[PDB]
């Protein structure tokens, strides 16, 4: 209250995470499971393979027969249970998917075989020399070999990608319990903002943050609501916020919250909404005037982020604070971002504060670390790349011995997009 | 774990 | 023709890329630009900032007045062109977004100022001590400082993410020319396959590849078509393929194309479709029986991939060959995958062939290289992770001196998902 | 550029 609390980066991060709830669950079709977190253990209802299956192209054979000269009684078809029993001195053609027939207990690949006789040839083999003494069970995948019936194939907490979805198809579990995704409402405040579709007017600029922020969170596959530009006054701020609270889990705003300004939005969170503002300023560059609040409303907790209006500050703070909170909301067990080591492409002058620059990570032939070419000082000095920024260069706060960093020095980088 | 960057010195081990 | 051509991994990759066309263009709303490639240069139609803007909270001042005692004639409002001219001995309140008024040419931050007088106080300042001699132009962002009118802000070939979308909003370019995304049709062939929704029947298994493959390509944000399970016969293969050709750019099938089998599908591509099969087998593990064909139909080129039916082979080959082809199709200038250096978590026995294992990349505190824990030998030996595989461990072909690799040795890894 | 993995020896430079 009054000039709000100044916090450290680390303390702010922990606060966002600790104050953010994990959302409840719902049942979805497995095809909609990308990026979802299982809220249940998934068990197999069948043994895979469900029948003993050949591991190779070759012949289902009796081991006891040994390397003799044999009669080919037929072929085991994929998708068809075999009807014939392999008797002494007989053999059945088999392909690598194929069910082992009732009389054989070994498979001899075709390479340890030679055609002796063919029914003239209208595409048919009648006799083969089996050149090998096979071991009982050889080249056969027994029932339950891959997955046993009742066994847990996916555990609670698994964050699912393509292969997990395919594992669910395999076991025939097509509906599945998972954590909900957060719905995120985005708005921009400022009397100087116009919609990107509008032409400029005196004293006005186009609003870019709303579209950048909506785009950033859509990339993680979370549903969004566009609440538009809200005038910078208590009446319109309150109404905008009330609509986001009723329609969303998270509200993000950006615009005029610095040392001067912070006023109307903090004033409505505090007085009208009775939200609990956890911090209003964070010791960092850029994004010092970042606010984090929570509203406990009807047993439910909504989270609110007031990001700065500066376009680079808004995108940085979204990636440092918002995305991690959303990752926890949708059930991810470790919602922290991946941070990797890279080399600076340039020299940089450290600031007293921890600083974050949008950058591009590039891996060059046979080098251990990628190079981080900083671009996130954008606007008046932009040397355009064909690539998007895929990381945040995390510059350390200046020390007494470390005033600047040199090209080639190993530094930390938050991965913020697909490499 | 820290979301604040480390110095190249901290990379000594 | 007859047993088709055996190719190397590298040769296969180049062939896929070289034979794959770049798709044409279309105009989209900028909000739909995620992952798109600009097919035009984008130029600014306004100077940003469009007015000279304050860089700080403080006072618009006359430099020539120096550090005197001044009368505050008002405040410059964001979104409003100022009406008053700052005269000698006067000053206007200003916030960091705010337009510089017509008489000032310097901004003195509030920290180099002291309140002298306030109109009693109903929230109002009347006089300030300016403690500093400002330089003309100080703390002011001139017109065009960030972007100049007519200047190129985004070039042809730019692969767009959130910040680019926001840059388009900034310049008011809301419709934009970009390369189309490929539409990809997926089908599974095999007489032994059932839909994941079905319960098992004798000799049958559930089809998992279709859902894994559809999921993998949806993750890159490309539109898909599910063509379902097609029986393994020429009539039904032809009809399935004809439908994918009429509705899609790319057709992917998986199922029974090994040394035994390859038959019906290659036979229909060759004889009925007259597609040009570029390769039918590739010297690799897994996925040896991978086929790549192209169809030139009515001036248009369709591409066809016949992936193996083995579930791990299908997902590996999709990431090595399909995704890169789709990346080129949607206009990406360098469609090759990112390959990084990592350490093996285990010992591995090299194979004569180049081998690929799905793995999980993990970065540990303060270490240069991530560790690659191989999991992609899946099915009968799976020690479950909460994380999805996010890379392909690229094991070198066995040599005379290098028979096996040890835990901790630096190896290559294709990044296949978000870190 | 290669989509085939390199030996840890090729990492010598």
């Amino acid at each position: 209250m009054s000039p709000f609390p100044l916090t450290s980066m680390d303390k702010a991060f922990i606060t966002v995470l600790e104050m953010t709830p994990v959302l409840g669950t719902e049942i979805i079709n497995y095809r909609d499971g990308m990026g979802r977190v299982l809220a249940q253990d998934v068990y197999a209802k069948d043994n895979l393979p469900p029948f003993p299956a050949s591991v190779k192209d070759g012949y289902a054979v009796r081991a006891a027969d040994g390397p003799g000269d044999r009669f080919i009684i037929g072929e085991s078809q994929a998708g068809e249970q075999p009807t014939q029993t392999v008797m002494p001195g007989q053999v059945m053609r088999v392909t690598t998917g194929a069910p082992i027939p009732c009389g054989a207990d070994a498979v001899v690949q075709v390479e340890d075989t030679e055609l002796i006789r063919e029914s003239d040839d209208g595409t048919e083999e009648l006799e083969v020399r089996i050149l090998v003494q096979a071991r009982p069970g050889q080249d056969i995948r027994p029932i339950g070999h891959d997955i046993k019936r009742g066994e847990c194939v996916l555990a609670k907490g698994t964050h699912m990608g393509p292969s997990e979805i395919g594992l669910l198809a395999t076991v025939g579990v097509t509906e599945v319990e998972v954590n909900k995704f957060p719905v995120v409402a985005v708005m921009s405040t400022g009397n100087e903002l116009l919609n990107p579709e509008d032409d400029l007017l005196p004293g006005k600029i186009r609003d870019s943050n709303r579209s950048t922020l909506l785009a950033t969170i859509q990339e993680h596959g979370y549903p969004t609501i566009n609440l538009g530009i809200v005038g910078d006054n208590p009446d319109d701020l309150l109404n905008a916020l009330n609509e986001g609270i009723s329609r969303a889990d998270v509200i993000i705003t950006s615009g005029g919250v610095s040392m001067g300004e912070k006023d109307y939005l903090k004033q409505v969170l505090d007085i009208d909404l009775h939200a609990q503002i956890h911090f209003g300023r964070v010791f960092m560059k850029p994004g010092l005037p970042t606010t984090f609040a929570t509203l406990d409303i009807d047993g439910v907790r909504k989270i609110i982020f007031a990001l700065p209006g500066n376009p680079v500050s808004a995108v940085v703070t979204c990636n440092l604070f918002v995305v991690p909170a959303l990752r926890k909301m949708q059930g991810i067990l470790d919602p922290r971002p991946t941070i990797i080591k890279a080399r600076l492409s340039c020299d940089v002058k450290l600031d007293p504060r921890p600083e974050y620059h949008r950058c591009i990570l590039t891996w060059h032939h046979q080098e251990p670390l990628p190079w981080a070419q900083s671009t996130g000082n954008q606007m008046s000095s932009r040397l355009m790349s064909m690539r998007s920024a895929n990381g945040l260069l995390m510059l350390p706060p200046k020390t007494e011995q470390y005033v600047e960093l040199h090209k080639g020095e190993v530094v930390d980088v938050m991965v913020i997009g697909r490499l | 774990f820290s979301i604040v960057g480390s110095l190249p010195r901290d990379f000594e081990l």
